[PDB]
RNA sequence: UUUUUUUUUUUUUUU
RNA sequence: UUUUUUUUUUUUUU
RNA sequence: UUUUUUU
RNA sequence: UCCCUUGUUAUUGAACAAGAUUCAGUUAGGAACGAUAGUUCACCGUCAGAUGUAAUACGUGAGCUGGGUGUCUGGAGACAGUUUGUUCCCUAUCUAC
RNA sequence: CUAAAGAUAGCGUGAAAGCUCAAAAA
RNA sequence: GGACUCCUUAACUUAAACUGAGGAGUCAAGUAGGUACAAACCGUACAAGGAUUAAUUAUGUCCAA
């Protein structure tokens, strides 16, 4: 209202004598994403799942972007989108496959990027100039955008870009609203049995155990 | 990064080598600790409270040299104590510095006695009375000025620290278990209880009096 | 499936360990006969170096 | 003048650089490396780098050089050194060490008789046990039993007792796979213990002491430290009633060893003897606890003045300078599992003893009072693929805990390493299910003013202005 | 007392860092409040010299192309002045 | 300590 | 390290 | 596919 | 951090009132006239709107002009207004034995 | 306890008092 | 009675793409390549002509490529 925002460096040590002088986070300590305490069942993430389809020819790739780097993820995604990984790649057409991204909120950014990054939006003949929106706002409102824009600016500057862009799906949450596609995260399973006991239990004398229990009581 | 500065390029950064050896704040460090030092393994017996620290502080924490730890547990006029028949903990190391960390003493004091602080009140008409009962603290800042309701602080810090006032109402004592909490509370109080340098009507932390001033 | 090779976890082995200046300094002090127990030169302590050298260098007897 | 960069800026980037100094290369690799080994005696990295260089330069280095390098590496991690067990485990977990031991195993048949004591001493120092070479070393030891000196016999007995090989238990001294087992080596250290006693008995008839190296040195070149080590080795395996069949008077060996380890010393010299104090006190405590048939004859060897001195000043330096120092990976893993399983009653490095005991000589790994259980950790290499064994140090610890009446549960690294986080938690829960709580738990939480529990604090509370003239200022 | 540099003037000064709009160093003095220094008004920075240009900056800079036309020319090398050449 | 520079056309810093 | 934080501070040295 | 820290 | 309005509360030779230097925002609301025409400056009189800076081709001359220390009826960009629709002007002619 | 302590390096007052540092001991 | 750059140097405010000298390259009269965007810098086994082929160069090797 009348003062500058409270940055991430306000809640930690400052070490000028180092590369990472202060850690930066999208949200405060008391504001970080968390999971509900009552887990009705435990879940496990499959990292990535892939679906082929010979008849329709539309392939799907569901990824888990949990703790991954935005840049790297974007870079990887670009490849898939472009379809360069296939032998039969045609730059004229979009030879790519559909990509689904989840857990976008869990992304990471090295350095002082969370507190010293902004995004500009051009305006047609505006005196005020381009609109500037901070990254904290975007994280607060729509996390997916963080990845979306990185991918977009990564894609070639051509008329195909929109097409390639359309096929991209990003979600902040775990699951997706899609119908006919497998889930990256599935309920946990029972651990496998073991054919050996790694313990060697040896009981003591009952009389001495009772005497010790009585003494301690 | 990859850009030479003008000072380091042209001048070569000669300023750092243009200082005098006089008018120094502190004397130079004596270069006595030369080759010929013999290290030894020191050991200290601490009370059984340090067990609350756990392994995360003695083993998980990385250190230059190993830091062992053991717990000697023993089943249970004049307090004639000896080196036998009581529990304790052995903490041994090669670096004496590791055997003087404030966390080890805090682990015992927090769960045994805790910490305390005091604030002294001065000025004509400055009184710190009590409302019917706790938590309700009011302090009068001079004659004619309205009192200050200090219930917010006490409610904030409830169960963490407590405030006591002598009969006279000239002393504000604070007692707690949390170092941070105690300190914070004390400084919070003193922020609005700070004394004026001219009239000298307020409060101050002990062993840190304020200097008086006069108009020219 | 091969396409998604980037997502694979890897862990290279440890080529050599790392030690601190004080950790390395204590080693030569111990070797010279200034172990944790005391001064071997001043008094012959257990598992000393000179006794071990003789007993392990001349274990067999003369015929 | 001109700069190197300037010059280089006009030449191919891949152009090779001329050589400024050239000397003939080393013709003989073994002789070249033998002289280099003379300077590296404290730095493990130097030894490892030298071994790596020799391995890269030649495929079959000299066996004598390999043995010397292994002994040099083992010597650094001595008992009197400040190194920790974690530093030994991480060293064992290195590929180069595995390559060195594999090279030794490949040509194990070139092992000399005089190189066995050093190999055993290095094994004891590094806490590394193998079933690939120890069976061969024991063959040479037993073959040359009638030729080793008394100090070497005592040191070998102590090292083997520490390693936990040669015990009197039956069918517990076999190496190799179950379908291919080596010879049984049961009751090996007892032969050395009886040989030294037989030589001591015969020495009396001759009575020829002759020249001596030092006042503490005995006629046979023995040492009080060696005698105390023999006594401690016997105590570890519990062979208290060991006696010489040839002896007509039936004299116990432990009493003779204690007497010979104490006669030369005095009260003033005991304070600086070192390991002798711990050996004597631990042996006496174990003898008192187990109460063997020779208790009266064993307790009479140590003088009363020495016993009082050892009892008084014990909890200051003796108890702390003769125990492991540093971290422990296996201990930390089980501690993390216990913390995951919501176990706040486990005590790390906790001691125990009888009701009327004012001093404890043992510290359990993870002790729990609510369930009355003790957890032990073993990290030594198993005898074979699925045949682990408990170390000598833990062997007596288990007996003492059994006598005190505390249940013992040991965890083997060989089988624990073969599990994941899920599996480990499952197995630990199953193990704990067999020891339900009996006694009440004890808490060490933070103290607080509970009286003020009914108070409430409102943060987002606006300042009220009922009336204009304020009777009291509300901060 | 904003200053372009920092110095230890008291007997108990300590170099601290203040959580201002931006990370800013400073010196705090207990025996004298006037000695409180805050480094927040430095001199403007200059444009540095790229590193890759180092090789061609320092040291003796020799000419790129040499001179040979003056020492190459000869009558025998010219058809207009070749016949006049006489070896006898 | 090093790999990461004016990479100051954009993204990215994934070490 | 604690919402302590308009130019005010505590704890621990990571 | 990070290096270094004499004895 | 630009003349006023904000930073309770420690930079001050700051008793109060009235004042001086420096710094910070998520950039919020405001600042009146006249005489002499010496190309503009020190100063002068009134309401006291309360010590009131620069860049933009003198900002601005196909928008206007004045006593000196020319003309042009808007073709394309931009800006300000406005736009019914699938059909309601015309036309749109398989398969093959 | 022994040893050591600048004609006086930094605070302070009205001419004073008082404190601290160097040195010494540990 | 010449435009840029390399070494030396006269004048100037060790200023300016100025003014004027000594000796090498390029442009002028040079193509395509690199240097992000407009002669002068690097390289060229440097443009008679045609085709779906092989090469150590300035220089590059996360994405636009």
């Amino acid at each position: 209202s009348q003062s500058y925002p409270k940055g991430s460096f306000h809640e930690g040590h400052i070490n000028p004598f180092a590369d990472v002088q202060w850690i930066s986070r999208p949200f405060m300590k008391r504001n970080m994403p968390r999971d509900h305490h009552p887990l009705a069942k435990q879940h496990t993430s499959l990292k990535a799942v892939t679906m082929l389809d010979e008849e329709s020819g539309n392939h799907w790739h569901v990824l888990d972007g949990k703790g991954r780097s935005v840049g790297g993820l974007a870079a990887q995604v670009v490849r898939l989108l472009q379809g360069k990984h296939r032998v039969d790649f045609t730059p004229r057409t979009a030879a790519g496959d559909s990509v689904i991204v989840v857990n976008a909120i869990h992304l990471k950014m090295a350095g002082h990027t969370w507190d010293t990054k902004v995004y500009k939006f051009d305006r047609k003949t505006h005196p005020a100039g381009p609109k500037i929106i901070t990254a904290k706002t975007i994280m607060a409102r729509n996390p997916a955008m963080i990845l979306n824009l990185a991918v977009k600016r990564m894609l070639p500057p051509n008329r195909l870009r929109p097409i390639m862009y359309r096929k991209l799906f990003v979600y902040a949450g775990a699951l997706h609203p899609h119908w006919q596609v497998p889930q990256v995260i599935v309920p946990a399973k029972t651990p496998a049995e073991v054919s050996f006991l790694p313990f060697s239990v040896e009981r003591a004398d009952p009389v001495q155990a009772a005497a010790r229990i009585a003494a301690l009581g | 990064g990859g850009s030479y500065g003008y000072d380091a390029f042209f001048r070569g950064a000669a300023e750092v080598l243009n200082g005098s050896n006089i008018q120094l704040p502190h004397l130079p460090e004596n270069e006595e600790q030369k080759e010929g030092k013999v290290y030894q393994l020191h050991s200290v017996r601490f009370p059984p409270q340090v067990r609350r620290l756990g392994a995360n502080y003695f083993f998980r924490r990385q250190r230059a040299v190993p830091l062992t730890y053991y717990h000697h547990l023993v089943e249970a006029g004049v307090h004639a104590q000896t080196g036998r028949g009581q529990a304790l903990c052995f903490v041994a190391s090669a670096n004496p510095g590791y055997l003087q960390s404030k966390e080890l003493e805090n682990a015992v004091f927090e769960s045994t006695r805790g910490f305390a602080c005091q604030l002294i009140l001065e000025g004509r008409g400055v009184k710190a009375y009590f409302d019917p009962e706790w938590p309700n603290l009011m302090v009068r800042l001079g004659v004619g000025v309205k009192p200050l309701a200090l219930r917010r602080l006490a409610e904030q810090y409830a169960t963490r620290a407590k405030i006591f006032v002598d009969k006279r109402g000239l002393l504000l004592t604070v007692h707690g278990y949390d170092k941070c909490a105690v300190g914070t509370l004390a400084m919070s109080l003193f922020n609005h209880l700070q004394a004026n340098p001219y009239t000298m009507k307020g409060a101050h932390v002990a062993m840190h009096p304020i200097k008086k001033k006069v108009t020219r | 499936l091969i396409a998604l090779k980037w997502f694979r976890r890897k862990r290279p082995p440890m080529r050599l360990p790392k030690y601190s200046p004080l950790s390395l300094s204590l080693s030569i002090q111990a070797i010279r006969g200034h172990g944790r127990w005391g001064s071997e030169r001043e008094f012959p302590r257990g598992w000393d170096q000179l006794h071990l050298k003789d007993i392990l260098g001349s274990p067999l007897r003369s015929e | 003048m001109t700069t190197r960069e300037y010059e280089e800026a006009f030449l191919p980037r891949r152009l090779k650089r001329i050589k400024v100094f050239n000397t003939p290369p080393p013709s003989e690799l073994p002789a070249f490396f033998h002289k280099r080994l003379d300077n590296a005696h404290s730095n493990p990295r130097s030894i490892l780098k030298l071994y790596r260089q020799y391995m890269r330069k030649d495929d079959y280095p000299a066996y004598d050089w390999l043995v010397r390098c292994f002994c040099h590496l083992g010597n650094v991690f001595g008992f009197n050194s400040f190194w920790a067990t974690k530093d030994k485990q991480v060293i064992q977990a290195l590929p180069s060490f595995k390559f060195l031991v594999y090279d030794l195993i490949e040509r194990k048949h070139l092992i000399e008789a005089r190189q066995v004591p050093r190999l055993l001493y290095a094994f004891a120092c590094l806490e590394y046990r193998s079933w690939h070479l120890l069976p061969t070393l024991l063959e040479h030891v037993e073959a040359n039993l009638e030729k080793w000196r008394t100090p070497t016999l005592a040191n070998m007995a102590l090292t083997l007792a520490l390693l936990g090989v040669g015990d009197d238990a039956p069918d517990h001294n076999q190496f190799g796979p179950p379908d291919l087992l080596s010879r049984d080596y049961t009751g090996l250290v007892s032969k050395l213990a009886l040989e030294v006693h037989r030589r001591l008995l015969a020495l009396q008839s001759a009575s020829s002491s002759g020249p001596r190296k030092s006042p503490l040195h005995d006629s046979l070149g023995c040492m009080p430290f060696d005698y105390a080590g023999l006594a401690f080795a016997l105590t570890l395996q519990g062979s208290y009633d060991l006696c010489l069949p040839s002896d007509e008077t039936a004299k116990s060996t432990l009493a003779l060893f204690l007497q010979r380890a104490c006669e030369p010393l005095s009260l003033e010299q005991l304070e600086n003897s070192g390991w002798v104090q711990f050996f004597l006190y631990q042996t006496l405590y174990c003898v008192d606890v187990e109460k063997p048939k020779r208790e009266v004859e064993v307790k009479k060897a140590v003088p009363f003045a020495f016993q009082k001195h050892l009892h008084l000043s014990w909890l200051d330096k003796i108890l702390i300078n003769a125990q492991p120092q540093g971290n422990e990976l296996l201990q930390l893993d089980v501690d993390a599992a216990l913390k995951r399983l919501h176990i706040t009653d486990a005590l790390i490095n906790c001691s125990a003893g009888r009701q009327w005991d004012e001093q404890h000589c043992w510290f359990a790994g993870h002790l729990v009072r609510s369930r009355n259980l003790a957890l032990e950790y073993d990290y030594l290499l198993p005898l074979g693929p699925g045949r682990p064994k408990v170390s000598g140090w833990l062997a007596c610890k288990r007996r003492m805990l059994k006598a005190f009446g505390l249940n013992v549960a040991t965890i083997h690294q060989s089988f624990w390493s073969l599990l994941n986080l899920e599996q480990k938690d499952v197995q630990l829960t199953r193990l704990l299910a067999q020891f339900p709580p009996v006694l009440e738990a004890v808490k060490d939480e933070k103290k607080a003013y509970e009286e003020d529990r009914h108070l409430r604090f409102q943060r987002h509370a606006r300042q009220k202005f009922e009336t204009w003239p304020p009777e009291k200022l509300e901060i | 007392w904003h200053r372009g540099t920092l110095s230890l003037l008291c007997s108990s000064c300590r170099y601290v860092v203040r959580k201002w709009h931006v990370p800013i160093l400073g010196v705090d003095c207990n025996a004298n409040p006037r000695h409180k220094q805050a480094l927040s008004v430095p001199a403007p920075r200059s444009r540095g010299i790229p590193k890759h240009l180092y090789p061609f900056l320092v040291g003796k800079q020799y000419p790129r192309h040499p001179r040979w036309r003056q020492a190459f020319t000869h009558r025998s090398r010219m058809g207009k002045y070749k016949p006049q050449v006489a070896r006898n």
